[PDB]
C-alpha cells in the first residue's frame, strides 16, 4: 500500500478573476482576487490596496459575483466553484474580529448535462432578482433571490441554444432578462429572453434575434441610460437595443482577439478592452441626451491606449489606475494619463506582482520555464526568494549541463508572413538578441535552442530550426562509452496543411567555445514528443513508439527495439531498467527493458481511463500521475497469475485543483511540482503509521477548522472526473494539517482531545498539544 | 398496494420468465431466505381505463378502446420517474353537435419506480381518424414522440450515455481514446 | 482627450503609494441552495395540464 | 413482391430504431440500413428500408413522402433493383 | 488545427478535454485482420465494438435447425493480438429458428453487467406467423477488472456470482410491435424496461 503527503510550497499565482465594491464596509471600495482556490481581499486605500484578508476556499473558484439585493448596507459575494458549490457569503467585523458568513449555500451541479464548450458562466441581475448560471449545453440554472424563505429553490430552463457562447442579464428591464450569443450551423447570433420565476420558462425577449460576426465572443451589458447589449467579434465591435444597431470595424482591432473588459464608468460610456496580445483599448459610447430625458447611444470609438501583460481580467479602480490580472505574466496596476510618454504610450505601470504560471517545465535551487508569448520567462526559486529572466518569447522545455555550466532552453517566437518573401520578428526577444547564433540545414512560430548562462543567464548562444520545425523534448547528458555531454533535442515537421506529425528528427549538438556544433541527425517519421537518458542509451516517443536508440562509436543514433502498445505516449520516465509511459489517453503504462533480450517488455498496465498532463515514478513500485480533471493518482504493482501482475492498481486517489505540467526529484523522498496557475507543491511518501496518525488529525481539524461557503473538506479533496467520483484514499493534505500550528490552543486542546492512538512501529501513545506542534513543525521544514 | 402495479422479488446463490444461471448453465437456487431478481410490473389496459374514467373529459362518450402504443418520453433515474406516451385508438360518440366514431389520442403518464403509483400527466384530444389506416396512424403517433424527444433533448454527459453496439459497420471506434478498429 | 475625466470615489486613493483567513469554530447559516428535483419535460406537461384544468 | 425504399432528408440524430418504428406499422421489414460517416460517428440523413411486401411498402411512401419529422420534411422514394 | 499547435495550448491553459480533440481524426488505426488470432478465422464472428471503458472488445456468433448465439470478450492492445477473455452461450436453453437482430447495450456508470437485446423480423409456428415477435434479453456480468478474492476460490477451471452470472428472458409482442429504445430502457443504472406490448416490466439485477 502508498501512503502519501502533499503540500504547497508556493501558492498559486495566476489571476483568474478580479472583481471592485463594497463588500467589507458601504464606504469602502475593495478589490477582490481570485488565484484559483484563494480569495484576496483588499481596501482601496490613499497608499493602494491595504490587504483585509486572503481566504482558501475547498474549491477552484468558477464565478466571483458581488451584489447587493435590497436592506442590504452592503455587497454580498456570490461564488460557484469549479465542483458547483453555492455560496453567498457576508463580511462581519466587529472591532477587531473579522468574521465571513455563509448566507446561503449548497451544491448546484446536475447529475444530467454535460460542461459547455466555453465554461461556467454565472450572472446577477441587476434589480438582485435571481443569479443566472450557464453550467451545461441546453439547461439555464436560475436560483431565485428571495430573502424571505427557508431554501432558494434553484431551477432549469430548456434552451434550444445548445452552443452559447457568452450570456449577460440586461439593464433597465421590468421583467429579468438574458442576453447571448450562441453558434448553430447558420453562424453566431444574438438572442434575449425574459425570464419568468412564477411559470419557471423563458418569454420572448425584448429585442429580435440578430445575426453576428463568426467570431463574436463577448456580451457586455451596458447600464441605464443606454441600456442595450455590446458584442465583442475579431473584426468588429456592435451595439443591440431593440430599435438601434451600432457597427463598427475598426483595423485596429483585427491582429488579436479581445479577451477581456471592464466597465470604466458606472454608467457605461467608457470600457476597457484587453486583447491577447496585451494590447489595451478603450471604448467610448457617445451619448446624445433626449428631450423625453432618455439617453441614446449616437457612435462607438475605440483607441489604443497602450500595453500591458497579457491580460485576463482588468478592473478599475480609483484616480486612473487600473489592475491588470494576469494569468500568462505578471499582474499589474497600471496609470492611465490624458499625455502620451517616448512611444507615444497612454499607460505606465505602478507595481508589478509575480506570476510564476504557467510552469510549462522546471529543474533543480528550482528553475522554471514560465509564462507565454511576450510574457515568456525563467525564474529561479530558493530560500521562498524570486528571480526572474525576462525572454520575451515563450520557452518550452529546459535541461542543465554542469559541466558546460549553462541551462538548454528550447523556445519559440511567433513571426509574421508578410509582403516580402519570408517572415519578420514582431517584438525583439532571446532567440534575436543572443551573443552569437546560427542556423538548421538538412505568423508562424519559430522555434531555437538557447544556451543561456547559469550564472549571469546571458543568452550565450541561440539555435534556430528548420522552417516549420517545432521542437518537443530536450536532455543534457553523456551516451553509450563516449565521455562527452550533449544537447539532445526531438522536433516535428508542423506544415500549414497537415494536422497530425509524420516527420521529425533528433539533433544531437555539443557546446563549445560560445557556439553550438551539429554532432549527429536521426530521421524519425512522427514528432519526438519525449526523451529519457536511459542507462548511457537514448529513450523516445515517437507519436505512438515508444523507441530505446543506442550511441554507436560512429557517433550515430541505431535504433535497437519498439514498442507500439500507444495513442499519444506524451511522457517518459525510467528508474533502473524500467519505464513509465504517460499517454495523452490512455493512462500510464510499466514496461522493462531486459538487457540480455535487446527489447522491451510490456509488465503492466492502469487500465482506467486517464487524460494525462505528467507522470513520475516514486519508488520501482510505486508510480505517480496526475490528469486533466485536476486529480493526483498512485499505481502500484499488483502485490500471483500472469494477468493479476499485468494489472496496475490505483491505491491513491487525491483532488489536487491544480494541472501539473511537470515532477521533478518523517517524510521519505521529495518530488516538486509545477503548475498552470504558477503553483508549486511537493509530494512525499508516508509510512503506514505515519499516514494513520496524520489522517486521524485530519478528520480532527476539520470538526474544529471551519470552511467558507461550507464545503466539506473530504468533498473537496474527492477524486473528482465526469465518469466518477471516489473519496480521496492514501493521500494526506499537508496544508490542512500544517494549519493546526495556526489554531488557538484552546481549539488545539479539542482537536488533540482524547487522542492515543499513534502506533510508532509497535504499541499505542496519548497525544497532547505539545506531541503535536513538534509532529507539524517537523513537517514544515520539508519545504 | 394499488391494482395496477405487481412487484416480484427471487433470491439466488450457487411477470416475465427468468432462466437465472451462471456462465456454464446451471440454474442456480431459486430462493427467498447473493444475487437480487426484481419486477415492477405497470398494466397499461388498467392505466388507460383507469385515465379515461377520471381525467378525460371526453370520458363520457368513451366507448371501448382497439390497439396501444406505449412509447418512453423520458427516464428520470435521481426521482426514479419514467414518463410514457400511451398512443390509443378508441370508439366514441361525437359532441352533440350522435353516431359512434373511431378517434385516437395520446395519453401522458408519470410512472414512480420506489411507489409503483402512475400519476396522468396529459390528456390529449380526441383526434378522428377518418380513412387512415392503422399504419398511417401509429407512424403518425411515433413520428410525434420522436418530435418531442428531440425537441426537449438536452445533451449527456460523457460518463452517463448507454453504450449500443450492433452489427449486421466499416470502424469500430473508441471515440474517448481516438482508437479506430477497421473491418 | 476621451481620457480625460476618468471616476473619482475618492481622490485620496493612489496619490500616495495578505493575513490567512483561518476560520475558527464559528457556523451561524441563514438558507441552503436546493435544486428543482423534478425533470423540465414532466414540469412543463404537468404546468400545462394544470393550466387546463383551470380552464373552467 | 419484395421492395426496397430510399428514405432521405432525415434530422442526423434520427436513429434505426426510430425508422424502425416509423416504418414498421405500414407492413413487415426484412432489412434496414441508416447510412452512418465512418468519420463523424453520427447519421448521414439517408439509408435504405426493406419491405417483405411491394404494396405494403407502397403505402408507406404515400403517407410519409415530404412530411416532416423533427422539423426536417422526409424524402421516401423507390430504388434501382437492377 | 495542428496536433501539436492543440496540445500547445494545453500546456498554458490546463484546459485537455477530448470535447476539444473531438475534430482531429483518429490517432490510432488498426485493421481487424491484423489483430485477430487466425484460429477464429473458421468461426465466423461478428465483431460488435468497445465497451465504454476502452479495455474489451465484444463479438457474437450466430451458429446453427436451431440457431445457438455466443457473446465474446476480447482484451484489446491497439497492435498486439486480441485474447479471448471471456465467452457466454446467450439465451440459454432457447430453440430459436429464426436469425436474430442482436444488440449488446452497457448502463451508463454500471460496468459490472451488459444486456443483450435479440429479436427476430417475425415469430413463428416451423411457418412464419405474422402476429407475433420474439424478443430476447439476457444480462451478462462482465470478467473481473483485477484480482478477485471471491473468483481466486474455484474447484475448476471458476468465476464468483458477482463476476459471473447470467439472466435469461423470453416474450412475445403484438402490433404495433413495440418500439426498441435503448437509451431510456436503461437511462436507470440496474434497470431494464420492457415493452412486453401489454405491460413495462422494471428489471433489477444487482449482486450483494
Ligand atoms: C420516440 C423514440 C424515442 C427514443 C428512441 N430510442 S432511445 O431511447 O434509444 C433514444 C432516446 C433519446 C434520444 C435518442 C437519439 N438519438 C435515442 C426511439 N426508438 C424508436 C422510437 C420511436 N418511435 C423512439
Ligand atoms: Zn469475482
Amino acid at each position: 500500500m502508498s501512503y502519501n503527503y502533499v503540500v504547497t510550497a508556493q501558492k498559486p499565482t495566476a489571476v483568474n478573476g478580479c472583481v471592485t465594491g463594497h463588500f467589507t464596509s458601504a464606504e469602502d471600495l475593495n478589490l477582490l482576487i481570485a488565484k484559483n482556490t484563494r480569495l484576496e481581499i483588499y481596501v482601496v486605500t490613499a497608499e493602494g490596496l491595504r490587504p483585509v484578508k486572503e481566504v482558501g476556499m475547498y474549491g477552484k473558484i468558477a464565478v466571483m459575483e458581488l451584489f447587493r439585493p435590497k436592506g442590504e448596507s452592503k455587497d454580498l459575494l456570490f461564488i460557484l466553484t469549479a465542483k458547483y458549490n453555492a455560496c453567498i457569503l457576508e463580511y462581519k467585523q466587529s472591532g477587531e474580529s473579522i468574521d465571513i458568513i455563509t448566507r446561503a449555500h449548497g451544491n448546484v451541479q446536475d447529475r444530467i448535462g454535460r460542461p459547455s464548450e466555453t465554461g461556467i458562466i454565472g450572472i446577477i441581475d441587476p434589480e438582485c432578482r435571481m443569479i443566472g448560471l450557464r453550467l451545461y449545453d441546453g439547461l439555464f440554472k436560475v436560483i431565485p433571490l428571495d430573502r424571505d424563505n427557508k431554501e432558494l429553490k434553484a431551477f432549469n430552463i430548456r434552451l434550444e441554444e445548445l452552443h452559447v457562447i457568452d450570456v449577460k442579464f440586461l439593464y433597465g428591464c421590468q421583467a429579468p432578462t438574458i442576453c447571448f450569443v450562441y453558434q448553430d450551423p447558420q453562424g453566431r447570433h444574438v438572442k434575449t429572453y425574459e425570464v419568468s420565476l412564477r411559470e419557471k420558462e423563458f418569454n420572448k425577449g425584448p429585442w429580435k434575434q440578430e445575426n453576428v460576426e463568426a467570431e463574436a465572443s463577448m456580451v457586455i451589458a451596458v447600464p441605464e441610460p443606454f441600456g442595450g447589449a455590446i458584442i465583442i467579434g475579431q473584426e468588429s465591435i456592435t451595439y443591440h437595443n431593440g430599435d438601434k444597431y451600432l457597427a463598427i470595424a475598426p483595423p485596429i482591432i483585427k491582429q488579436s482577439t479581445i479577451v477581456c473588459h471592464n466597465r470604466v464608468d458606472p454608467n457605461g460610456s467608457r470600457y476597457l478592452l484587453g486583447d491577447m496580445e496585451g494590447r489595451l483599448f478603450m471604448l467610448l459610447l457617445e451619448k446624445e441626451e433626449q428631450m423625453d430625458g432618455t439617453v441614446t447611444l449616437k457612435d462607438l470609438r475605440v483607441e489604443l491606449l497602450g500595453e500591458t501583460s497579457i491580460a485576463e481580467c482588468l478592473t478599475y479602480l480609483d484616480n486612473g489606475v487600473v489592475f491588470v490580472g494576469s494569468r500568462l505574466g505578471d499582474s499589474q496596476l497600471v496609470k492611465l494619463n490624458v499625455d502620451s510618454n517616448e512611444q507615444g504610450s497612454y499607460v505606465v505601470a505602478m507595481e508589478t506582482f509575480t506570476n510564476l504560471g504557467p510552469i510549462v517545465d522546471m529543474c533543480v535551487q528550482l528553475v522554471t520555464c514560465s509564462g507565454a508569448f511576450k510574457e515568456g520567462s525563467l525564474r529561479i526559486i530558493r530560500n521562498l526568494h524570486i528571480r526572474t529572466v525576462p525572454l520575451y518569447e515563450s520557452p518550452r522545455k529546459i535541461c542543465y549541463q554542469e559541466v558546460s555550466q549553462c541551462f538548454g532552453v528550447l523556445s519559440s517566437r511567433i513571426e509574421v508572413q508578410d509582403t516580402s518573401g519570408g517572415t519578420t520578428a514582431l517584438r525583439p526577444s532571446a532567440s534575436t538578441q543572443a551573443l552569437s547564433s546560427s542556423v538548421s540545414s538538412s505568423e508562424v512560430e519559430v522555434h531555437n535552442l538557447l544556451i543561456i548562462d547559469q550564472h549571469t543567464f546571458e543568452v550565450l548562444h541561440a539555435h534556430q530550426f528548420l522552417q516549420n520545425e517545432y521542437a518537443l523534448s530536450l536532455v543534457s547528458c553523456k551516451l553509450g562509452k563516449d565521455p562527452n555531454t550533449y544537447f539532445i533535442v526531438g522536433t516535428a515537421m508542423v506544415y500549414p496543411e497537415e494536422a497530425e506529425p509524420k516527420q521529425g528528427r533528433i539533433v544531437v549538438f555539443q557546446y563549445s567555445d560560445g557556439k553550438l556544433q551539429t554532432v549527429a541527425e536521426k530521421e524519425v517519421k512522427g514528432a519526438v514528443y519525449s526523451m529519457v537518458e536511459f542507462n548511457g542509451k537514448l529513450l523516445a516517443s515517437i507519436n505512438s513508439t515508444v523507441r530505446l536508440y543506442e550511441w554507436t562509436t560512429e557517433k550515430e543514433l541505431r535504433t535497437e527495439c519498439n514498442h507500439y502498445n500507444n495513442i499519444m505516449a506524451l511522457y517518459l520516465k525510467t528508474k533502473g531498467d524500467f519505464i513509465l509511459v504517460g499517454d495523452l489517453m490512455r493512462s500510464v503504462l510499466l514496461l522493462a527493458y531486459k538487457p540480455m533480450e535487446g527489447n522491451f517488455e510490456e509488465i503492466a498496465r492502469d487500465f482506467n481511463p486517464n487524460w494525462m498532463s505528467a507522470v513520475e515514478i516514486l519508488d520501482d513500485d510505486n508510480f505517480l500521475g496526475a490528469e486533466n480533471a485536476f486529480n493526483l493518482f498512485v499505481c502500484q504493482k499488483d502485490s500471483t497469475t500472469d494477468e493479476e501482475r499485468q494489472h496496475l492498481q490505483e491505491v491513491g486517489l487525491f483532488h489536487l485543483g491544480e494541472f501539473v505540467n511537470v515532477f521533478c526529484h518523517p517524510t521519505q523522498g521529495s518530488v516538486l511540482f509545477g503548475t498552470v496557475n504558477g503553483m508549486i507543491g511537493l509530494v512525499t511518501s508516508l509510512s503506514e503509521s505515519w499516514y494513520n496518525l496524520l489522517l486521524d488529525m485530519q478528520n480532527r481539524l476539520n470538526k474544529v477548522i471551519k470552511s467558507v461557503g461550507k464545503i466539506e473538506h473530504s468533498f473537496w479533496r474527492s477524486f473528482h472526473t465526469e465518469r466518477k467520483t471516489e473519496p480521496a484514499t492514501g493521500f494526506i493534505d499537508g496544508d490542512l494539517i500544517e494549519s493546526f500550528l495556526d489554531i488557538s490552543r484552546p481549539k488545539m486542546q479539542e482537536v488533540v482531545a482524547n487522542l492515543q492512538y499513534d502506533d510508532g512501529s509497535g504499541m499505542k501513545r496519548e497525544a497532547t498539544a505539545d506531541d503535536l506542534i513538534k509532529v507539524v513543525e517537523e513537517l514544515t521544514r520539508i519545504h | 398496494e394499488p391494482g395496477y402495479v405487481n412487484y416480484t422479488k427471487l433470491y439466488y446463490v450457487l411477470s416475465l420468465p427468468f432462466v437465472v444461471t451462471d456462465l456454464r448453465g446451471r440454474n442456480l437456487r431459486p430462493m427467498r431466505e447473493y444475487l437480487t431478481v426484481e419486477q415492477l410490473t405497470l398494466d397499461f389496459e388498467y392505466v388507460i381505463n383507469e385515465v379515461i374514467r377520471h381525467d378525460a373529459t371526453w370520458g363520457h362518450q368513451f366507448c371501448s378502446f382497439s390497439d396501444y402504443d406505449i412509447v418512453i418520453l423520458e427516464v428520470c433515474p435521481e426521482t426514479n420517474q419514467v414518463l410514457i406516451n400511451i398512443g390509443l385508438l378508441l370508439l366514441a360518440f361525437p359532441s352533440p353537435t350522435l353516431r359512434p366514431k373511431t378517434y385516437h389520442t395520446s395519453l401522458k403518464v408519470a410512472w414512480d419506480l420506489n411507489t409503483g403509483i402512475f400519476e396522468t400527466v396529459s390528456v390529449g384530444d380526441l383526434t378522428e381518424v377518418k380513412g387512415q389506416t392503422s399504419g398511417s396512424v401509429w407512424s403518425s403517433y411515433r413520428k410525434s414522440c420522436v418530435d418531442m424527444v428531440m425537441k426537449w433533448l438536452v445533451p449527456e454527459s460523457s460518463g452517463r450515455y448507454v453504450n449500443r453496439m450492433t452489427n449486421e459497420l466499416k470502424v469500430l471506434a473508441d471515440s474517448e481514446r481516438y482508437t479506430w478498429i477497421v473491418l | 482627450d476621451f481620457l480625460k475625466g476618468l471616476p473619482v470615489y475618492n481622490k485620496s486613493n493612489f496619490s500616495r503609494f495578505p493575513s490567512v483567513y483561518l476560520p475558527t469554530r464559528e457556523y451561524p447559516s441563514e438558507q441552503i441552495i436546493v435544486t428543482e428535483k423534478t425533470n423540465i419535460l414532466l414540469r412543463y406537461l404537468h404546468q400545462q395540464w394544470d393550466k387546463k384544468n383551470a380552464a373552467k | 413482391g419484395r421492395m426496397r425504399l430510399y428514405v432521405g432528408s432525415l434530422h442526423f440524430n434520427i436513429t434505426e430504431d426510430m425508422l424502425r418504428g416509423i416504418f414498421e406499422p405500414f407492413g413487415r421489414i426484412e432489412s434496414i440500413q441508416l447510412m452512418m460517416d465512418s468519420e463523424t460517428g453520427r447519421s448521414k440523413g439517408y439509408g435504405f428500408i426493406t419491405f417483405s411486401d411491394s404494396e405494403c411498402a407502397k403505402k408507406a411512401l404515400e403517407q410519409l413522402n415530404g412530411f416532416e419529422l423533427a422539423g426536417r420534411p422526409m424524402k421516401v422514394g423507390h430504388v434501382t433493383e437492377r | 488545427e495542428h496536433v501539436l499547435k492543440q496540445l500547445e495550448r494545453v500546456k498554458i491553459s490546463g484546459q485537455l478535454s477530448p470535447r476539444l480533440f473531438r475534430k482531429l481524426p483518429p490517432r490510432v488505426c488498426v485493421s481487424l485482420k491484423n489483430i485477430v488470432d487466425e484460429d477464429f478465422l473458421y468461426a465466423g464472428h461478428i465483431f460488435l465494438g468497445f465497451s465504454k471503458c476502452g479495455r474489451y472488445v465484444l463479438s457474437y456468433t450466430s451458429s446453427s435447425s436451431f440457431y445457438i448465439y455466443h457473446l465474446y470478450w476480447w482484451e484489446f492492445n491497439v497492435h498486439s493480438k486480441l485474447k479471448l477473455v471471456r465467452q457466454v452461450r446467450l439465451f440459454q436453453d432457447e430453440e430459436i429458428y429464426s436469425d436474430l437482430y442482436l444488440t449488446v447495450c452497457e448502463w451508463p456508470s454500471d460496468a459490472s453487467k451488459v444486456i443483450v437485446f435479440g429479436f427476430n423480423t417475425r415469430s413463428a409456428n416451423m411457418m412464419s406467423d405474422e402476429n407475433h415477435r420474439d424478443i430476447y434479453v439476457s444480462t451478462v456480468a462482465v470478467p473481473p477488472p483485477g484480482r478477485c478474492a471471491a473468483c481466486q476460490d474455484a474447484s475448476r477451471a471458476a468465476q464468483c456470482l458477482r463476476h459471473g452470472f447470467m439472466l435469461h428472458t423470453k416474450y412475445q409482442v403484438v402490433y404495433p410491435f413495440p418500439t426498441f429504445q435503448p437509451a431510456f430502457q436503461l437511462k436507470k443504472d440496474q434497470v431494464v424496461l420492457l415493452n412486453t406490448s401489454y405491460s413495462l416490466v422494471a428489471c433489477a439485477v444487482s449482486v450483494h
